[PDB]
C-alpha cells in the first residue's frame, strides 16, 4: 500500500531509507555543503538559535529526500529514530520542520534501544549504543525500557577523535615538501575518521593491562604503518599511539568509569527479577562497536570487573552472552525502525499525526502530564 | 570519666559535629572522600591524596568524589573511618576521642550489622569511653521542645516518618523510602541531559546539587504547569557559561511526590506522612495531624510545604485541622536535639560504656537503643 | 457439570466438580506496568493476570485485589475471574454452575457484590457461596470437628458438631500469611537484605515457604541459634545472588503464636482455637478437642501440628486427649470440599437460580449461605 520513510539522525552519520528493505538505501554524513563556506557545518547540534536550527534541518531534509528516497514523503508515514535523551528542544524543532514546512501525514519519535531490540526479536535485553557524542546504556525488560537504570559517559567517537588529535600532536613525524613536528596546529575530522577505521587496532585484555602498567612505571609496541595525506605531506604515524588512543575508552582508574563498567552500573540499578535476563541478553550497537576486535575486549573487561570484590557481592556468577544482530553494528537501530514501520500499519496509528499536532502543540515526550 | 560529650550528626549528604550545650554546630561539611583522578604509580599507600571537608570543596576539579554512605547505610567503611578521624583531628575539632563520650545518629530501620560495625569502629579504633546511637525523629522533637508529633524528614539518603505521642515512639507505624535528595539530584542530572547540558564526573555531579539547592520550585498543580509553557530561566556556573534550565527545575523535585517517573515503586513523601498517621491507633491520628514536624534538606524547596498540605487535604479525612510546623534551622534541627539530649543529666543512663561493650558485645547496644 | 472456584487472597484455585485436585492454580495478582511516556515494542497487555504477572514480575506493580479476604478493587477481581474461566479452564460460565468460597464473619455487602458480578456480568446459571472451614471439614471426611483454617488472607476457626455449625463460636483473626510475609521482609531488612518493592514481596514469600518452620519451644530455639550456625541455611534468588539468615526461619511463623511481634494485640492461633472451643457448649468439647482440623497454606510450616498439640494441651485441662488432624493435602482442602459438595446429589436442590435472583435480588444469598 505505502512503504514508510525511516530516518536515524546523528552528529557523525545519518542512516536513512525505506521501511521493509533489509538495510538502508544510503548513508550520507550529517554535515552539509554550503556555497561560499570554508568548512562544512554539522546539522545535528544542541544549545543554539531556534530559527537557525529550523533552517539547518530544512536544508538537510531537502538534500536527503531527493538523493535518498526519490519521492515526496507527503504520500506516506515517517519514522524519525531519535536516540533517547536527545534534547526536547531538538525534537520540537524536528516536529516543526516535518509538519510546518514539508507537511507530512505522520511522524514518530521512538527510541533507538527498543527498535534495536526488535531486530533481535527478544522482549528482554541489556543494550549499549556507542555513538559519536556519547556511549548510552539502557536495559529493556519485556518491551518496556527501564529508564532510571541507565548510564552515558562522554566516551564515544568524539573522545577518540580528541585523543588522536592530542597524541599525534605530541609525537608527530611529517615528511618534507625530514623531521618538522607540530607544523599544522589541527587536522580535519573526515581524515581523522578514515584513520580510526583503517589504522586503530583494538588490543586484548592482557595487552591493555600491560599498556596501563607501562603508562605508570612498552610491551608489544608493533605494528606501525604510515598514513598518506594530501599536499605532499605524508606523516609516519606510530603503532603504540593508536593502541594508546583505544585504551582510554576502557580506562577505569580515578573515575571508576568506562564502557565496560557502565553496563555493570546499569545492571546494579535494575531489580532482582529482571537481573538475569538482562545479563543473558547483552546487545552491543552503534558506531564505535564497528572497530576491529572490539567485542572481545569488552566481554573480557566485563568479566574482569565481575571478578572484582565490589561487584561479586551483587552480581556474582552470571552468563554474559552477546547475542549479535542480523545487520551491522552501526545499522541495528535503523533496521528496527524499518521493521516497526513496514509491517504494521496498525502501530502507525499510535504515533502522532498532522491533525493532532496543529490543535494540540507538540509530540508527547516522556515527561509530566 | 564525664567530659563534655561530642555530638556527631551522621548523614549521607552532610555530616555535622561540635560539642554539647551549644546553639548551632560549628563544624559542618559534606560527607565524602576525595581522590586525585590521575593517581600515582602505586595503588596502596597514597600520600597527599586525601581531602575531606573544605579542602575538598575548594579543589573540586582535581578530585574524583565518592560518597561512602548510600540511603543512610555506609557501603565503604574505610572512607567513613577516615572522615570520623578527620572530624576528631586538629583540622576540625582539636580534641581526642579518648576524653569525650560520643552521641551518634542513624536513620530508623537500618541494617543491624552496620550499627554493630559502627560501634566496633568507635570503641576499638578510636578509644571512646562511652557511645550512644539515637533516632533522627526523637532528636528533632528535642530541638523544637515538643513531646508529641509526627516527624517527616527528607535528607540526602533516607526519607522516613516516625509518629511519636508524649514520649512514645511507635515502631510498627514507621514508614521508610529510598527516595531523597541524592536521588532528586540524580534525576535533575537525567533531565539536564534532556535540556542539553550533560554532566558525568563526580565533581561535576556537585554542580547538579548546587542547581537543585538554588533553582528549583514545587508547583501546586503539576498538570497545569505542564500545559503552560515555561519561561526558561538562567543560571551561571562556577566556570562562567550560562545554562537555560527550562522545565527541569520544576519537574526534578516532583519526584518526591511522584516516584512513578523513576521506574522504581515508592510511597512518596506525601503518602508516607499519611500512612504513618493511618497505621497508628484511631485516637492518636488527629493529634498526629496537628503536630507535623519537617526536617532535612529536601524539605527546603519553594512551595514544598504548600504542596505537602494539599496532598494531606486530598488523602486525610475532611474537616481536620492540619498543621505542618517547620523550624528556622531545619538542616541543624537534628544536631540541636542531640546537643540538648547530651546536656541533660539522663544521658549518662542511656549510653553504652566501653566496659559494658567488652563484656556483652553487640547485644547490649541493641538493648539500649530500644 | 459444576465448577468450583476458591477465590483465595493469595492462590486463586479453580477446576471441576467431582475431581481429586484443581486444574487452574495461580496467584491472584494483576500487575500493571510502569506508565512512562516512552513507547513499547510489538504490542503488550495493558494489565497482566495470574502466572503472566509472576513471570514478568520485575516491572509490574503487583496489587492483590483481595485484602484480608475482602475484595478491595472489584475491576481487578473481575479480570481474575475472567482469566480463570476463559484462559485457564477453557469453558464458558453460562453453561456450568459456579461454587464460590468466602471466609466467615466477612462483610455482608461482599457476597451481594460477588453474586451480582456472577449473574449480571458473567451470566451464570446457578451459584453458591460456602464457608471455607465447612468445606475443609468436608474434604477431611468428618462431620464433627473444629477447623483452624489459615490462608494468606484470614485465619479463622469454625467449630462444628455432627453436621451442626456453631456460628456464634466462630472467631475470625486478622493474622495471616501476608502479615507473616511482611514480618519476614522487615526482619530481613534488619540483617542487611532490604526488600522494598512489590517484585521482592514474592521472593520473600518464596523464602517463607521453603526455609521457615514452627518452633517447638521458642526460647530454646533462640538459644541454639546464638550458639550454633548449623540451622543457618542459604537460599539463592532468581538472580545469582545468595543470602544466609539464622534467626529468621523460626522467628517469622512465631508471629502466629505471638501476635505482639506484629503489633496486633490479638490472641495467637493456638489460643484462638482454644477460645473458640470454650465458646461452644460444654457437652461437645471433647469431640472438638479430638478433631482439631487444620487447613490452608499457613498450616504448611513443618512442626506446626506439634506446636498446636503442645499449646492446646497447656491451655486445656490435663484429662483431655488433644489431637490435631493435619493431612498431607491441607493446602488445597477448601477446594476439595467444594468439589465433594458439588458432586453430591443433595446439592442440586440447594443452588440459587437466575429466576430466583431476578425475583429477590442480592439479598437471597444470605438465606442460602447459613
Amino acid at each position: 500500500e505505502k512503504t514508510a520513510v525511516v530516518i536515524d539522525l546523528g552528529e557523525a552519520f545519518t542512516k536513512c531509507g525505506f521501511a521493509g528493505e533489509t538495510g538502508p538505501r544510503c548513508i550520507i554524513p550529517s554535515v552539509i555543503k554550503k556555497a561560499g563556506m570554508p568548512k562544512p557545518i554539522k546539522v545535528v547540534q544542541y544549545n543554539i538559535n531556534t530559527e537557525e536550527l529550523y533552517s539547518y534541518l530544512k536544508e538537510f531534509i531537502h538534500i536527503l529526500y531527493f538523493r535518498h528516497l526519490l519521492v515526496n514523503p507527503r504520500d506516506r508515514r515517517v519514522v524519525v529514530i531519535e536516540s533517547v535523551l536527545c534534547p526536547s528542544h531538538f525534537r520540537e524543532t524536528l516536529t516543526r520542520v516535518l509538519f510546518k514546512y514539508f507537511e507530512v501525514p505522520s511522524v514518530l519519535l521512538a527510541p533507538s534501544h527498543l527498535m534495536a531490540l526488535l531486530t533481535l526479536g527478544i522482549n528482554s535485553a541489556m543494550v549499549l549504543d556507542c555513538g559519536y557524542r556519547e556511549s548510552l546504556v539502557l536495559p529493556i525488560y519485556e518491551g518496556i525500557p527501564v529508564l532510571n537504570c541507565w548510564g552515558a559517559l562522554p566516551l564515544g567517537g568524539k573522545a577518540l577523535h580528541k585523543e588522536l588529535e592530542t597524541q599525534l600532536l605530541e609525537q608527530c613525524t611529517v615528511d618534507t615538501g625530514q623531521s618538522l613536528p607540530s607544523v599544522m596546529g589541527s587536522i580535519p575530522e573526515g581524515v581523522l575518521e578514515d584513520i580510526k577505521v583503517r589504522t586503530c587496532f583494538v588490543s586484548d585484555l592482557t595487552r591493555g593491562l600491560k599498556i596501563q602498567a607501562a603508562k605508570f612505571n612498552r610491551p608489544s609496541p608493533p605494528p606501525n604503518v604510515d598514513y598518506p595525506l594530501d599536499g605532499e605531506k605524508i606523516l609516519h604515524v606510530l603503532g603504540s599511539i593508536r593502541d594508546s588512543v583505544v585504551e582510554i575508552l576502557f580506562e577505569q582508574d580515578n573515575e571508576e568509569k568506562s564502557v565496560a563498567t557502565l553496563i555493570l552500573d546499569s545492571l546494579m540499578q535494575c531489580p532482582i527479577d529482571t537481573r538475569k535476563q538482562l545479563a543473558e541478553n547483552l546487545v552491543i550497537i552503534g558506531g564505535t562497536s564497528m572497530l576491529p576486535g572490539f567485542l572481545h575486549r569488552l566481554l573480557a573487561e566485563i568479566r574482569y570487573l565481575v571478578e572484582k570484590p565490589k561487584y561479586k557481592k551483587t552480581l556474582g556468577t552470571k552468563t554474559f552472552r552477546i547475542h549479535t544482530p542480523p545487520a551491522k553494528a552501526n545499522c541495528v537501530a535503523w533496521l528496527g525502525g524499518a521493521i516497526f514501520g513496514a509491517l504494521q500499519d496498525i502501530l502507525g496509528s499510535r504515533s502522532v499525526s498532522k491533525e493532532y499536532y496543529n490543535q494540540t502543540g507538540r509530540i508527547p515526550d516522556w515527561c509530566s502530564l | 570519666i564525664a567530659n563534655q560529650p561530642v555530638v556527631i550528626d551522621n548523614g549521607s549528604g552532610v555530616i555535622k559535629a561540635g560539642f554539647a550545650g551549644d546553639q548551632i554546630p560549628k563544624y559542618c561539611f559534606p560527607n565524602y572522600v576525595g581522590r586525585p583522578k590521575h593517581v600515582r604509580v602505586m595503588a596502596g599507600a597514597l600520600e597527599g591524596d586525601i581531602f575531606i571537608g573544605p579542602k575538598a570543596e575548594e579543589h573540586r576539579g582535581l578530585l574524583s568524589i565518592r560518597y561512602p554512605m548510600e540511603h543512610g547505610i555506609v557501603k565503604d567503611w574505610n572512607d567513613m573511618e577516615r572522615i570520623w578521624q578527620y572530624v576528631y583531628s586538629k583540622e576540625q575539632l582539636q580534641t581526642f576521642s579518648e576524653e569525650h563520650p560520643v552521641l551518634l545518629t542513624e536513620a530508623p530501620l537500618n541494617p543491624r550489622k552496620n550499627r554493630e560495625r559502627a560501634a566496633e569502629v568507635f570503641f576499638e579504633t578510636f578509644n571512646v569511653p562511652a557511645l550512644f546511637i539515637s533516632m533522627q525523629a526523637v532528636l528533632s522533637l528535642y530541638a523544637t521542645g515538643r513531646t508529641t508529633g509526627v516527624v517527616l524528614d527528607s535528607g540526602d539518603g533516607v526519607t522516613h516518618a516516625v509518629p511519636i505521642y508524649e514520649g512514645f515512639a511507635m515502631p510498627h507505624s514507621i514508614m521508610r523510602i529510598d527516595i531523597a535528595g541524592r536521588d532528586v539530584s540524580r534525576f535533575l542530572r537525567l533531565y539536564l541531559r534532556k535540556e542539553g547540558y550533560d554532566f558525568h564526573s563526580s565533581s561535576e555531579f556537585e554542580i547538579v546539587k548546587a542547581i537543585k539547592e538554588r533553582a528549583c520550585y514545587l508547583s501546586i498543580n503539576p498538570q497545569k504547569d505542564e500545559t503552560l509553557e515555561t519561561e526558561k530561566a538562567q543560571y551561571y556556573l562556577p566556570d562562567g557559561s550560562t545554562i537555560e534550565i527550562g522545565p527541569s527545575r520544576f519537574r526534578a523535585p516532583e519526584l518526591l511526590f511522584r516516584p512513578d517517573l523513576i521506574g522504581e515503586e515508592s510511597e512518596g513523601i506525601h503518602e508516607v506522612l499519611v500512612f504513618a498517621i493511618q497505621k497508628s491507633d484511631m485516637d492518636l491520628r488527629r493529634t498526629l495531624f496537628s503536630n507535623i514536624v519537617l526536617s532535612g534538606g529536601s524539605t527546603l524547596f519553594k512551595g514544598f510545604g504548600d504542596r505537602l498540605l494539599s496532598e494531606v487535604k486530598k488523602l486525610a479525612p475532611k474537616d481536620v485541622k492540619i498543621r505542618i510546623s517547620a523550624p528556622q534551622e531545619r538542616l541543624y534541627s537534628t544536631w540541636i536535639g542531640g546537643s540538648i539530649l547530651a546536656s541533660l543529666d539522663t544521658f549518662k543512663k542511656m549510653w553504652v560504656s566501653k566496659k559494658e561493650y567488652e563484656e556483652d558485645g553487640a547485644r547490649s547496644i541493641h538493648r539500649k537503643t530500644f | 457439570a459444576a465448577l468450583v472456584v476458591d477465590n483465595g487472597s493469595g492462590m486463586c484455585k479453580a477446576g471441576f466438580a467431582g475431581d481429586d485436585a484443581p486444574r487452574a492454580v495461580f496467584p491472584s495478582i494483576v500487575g500493571r506496568p510502569r506508565h512512562q511516556g516512552v513507547m513499547v515494542g510489538m504490542g503488550q497487555k495493558d494489565s497482566y493476570v495470574g502466572d503472566e504477572a509472576q513471570s514478568k514480575r520485575g516491572i509490574l506493580t503487583l496489587k492483590y485485589p483481595i485484602e484480608h479476604g475482602i475484595v478491595t478493587n472489584w475491576d481487578d477481581m473481575e479480570k481474575i475471574w475472567h482469566h480463570t474461566f476463559y484462559n485457564e479452564l477453557r469453558v464458558a460460565p453460562e453453561e456450568h454452575p459456579v461454587l464460590l468460597t468466602e471466609a466467615p464473619l466477612n462483610p455482608k455487602a461482599n457476597r451481594e457484590k460477588m453474586t451480582q458480578i456472577m449473574f449480571e456480568t458473567f451470566n451464570t446459571p446457578a451459584m453458591y457461596v460456602a464457608i471455607q472451614a465447612v468445606l475443609s471439614l468436608y474434604a477431611s471426611g468428618r462431620t464433627t470437628g473444629i477447623v483452624m483454617d489459615s490462608g494468606d488472607g484470614v485465619t479463622h476457626t469454625v467449630p462444628i458438631y455432627e453436621g451442626y455449625a456453631l456460628p456464634h463460636a466462630i472467631l475470625r483473626l486478622d493474622l495471616a500469611g501476608r502479615d507473616l510475609t511482611d514480618y519476614l521482609m522487615k526482619i530481613l531488612t534488619e540483617r542487611g537484605y532490604s526488600f522494598t518493592t512489590t517484585a521482592e514481596r514474592e521472593i520473600v514469600r518464596d523464602i517463607k515457604e521453603k526455609l521457615c518452620y514452627v518452633a517447638l519451644d521458642f526460647e530454646q530455639e533462640m538459644a541454639t541459634a546464638a550458639s550454633s550456625s548449623s540451622l543457618e541455611k542459604s537460599y539463592e534468588l532468581p538472580d545469582g545472588q545468595v543470602i544466609t539468615i539464622g534467626n529468621e526461619r523460626f522467628r517469622c511463623p512465631e508471629a502466629l503464636f505471638q501476635p505482639s511481634f506484629l503489633g496486633m494485640e490479638s490472641c495467637g492461633i493456638h489460643e484462638t482455637t482454644f477460645n473458640s472451643i470454650m465458646k461452644c457448649d460444654v457437652d461437645i468439647r471433647k469431640d472438638l478437642y479430638a478433631n482439631t482440623v487444620l487447613s490452608g497454606g499457613t498450616t504448611m510450616y513443618p512442626g506446626i501440628a506439634d506446636r498446636m498439640q503442645k499449646e492446646i494441651t497447656a491451655l486445656a485441662p490435663s484429662t483431655m486427649k488433644i489431637k490435631i488432624i493435619a493431612p498431607p493435602e491441607r493446602k488445597y482442602s477448601v477446594w476439595i470440599g467444594g468439589s465433594i459438595l458439588a458432586s453430591l446429589s443433595t446439592f442440586q436442590q440447594m443452588w440459587i437460580s437466575k429466576q430466583e435472583y431476578d425475583e429477590s435480588g442480592p439479598s437471597i444469598v444470605h438465606r442460602k449461605c447459613f
